[PDB]
């Protein structure tokens, strides 16, 4: 929903079996890593907002 | 439906780039392409964009 802040990590299961809080088949943690490297073209670079 | 892909065994790599995986049954193609053959494991790798 619109002005919204979500900081919990759970062990997104998509799948139809538990995670039981870890990482695995069908089961990956939600949040993922910005790579920024100066090298990198425009469109991939880090923008402040 | 790929509720029988989960349900078959436990996947070494399974990445998807151009259709999400939650949105797997959501999106509808017209053509779908199921290329299969055995490789080594460290030519998992080569297999990307």
């Amino acid at each position: 929903k619109p002005f919204e802040r979500d900081i919990s990590t759970e062990i997104y299961q998509a799948g139809n079996k538990p995670c039981n809080g870890v990482a695995g088949p069908n089961c990956y943690s939600p949040l993922q890593s910005y790579g920024f490297r100066p090298t990198y073209g425009v469109g991939h670079q880090p923008y402040r907002v | 439906d790929y509720s029988v892909i989960y349900n078959f065994a436990p996947f070494f790599a399974f990445k998807c780039y151009g259709v999400s995986p939650t949105k797997l049954n959501d999106l509808c193609f017209t053509n779908v392409y199921a290329d299969s053959f055995v490789i080594r494991g460290n030519e998992v790798s080569q297999i990307a964009p």
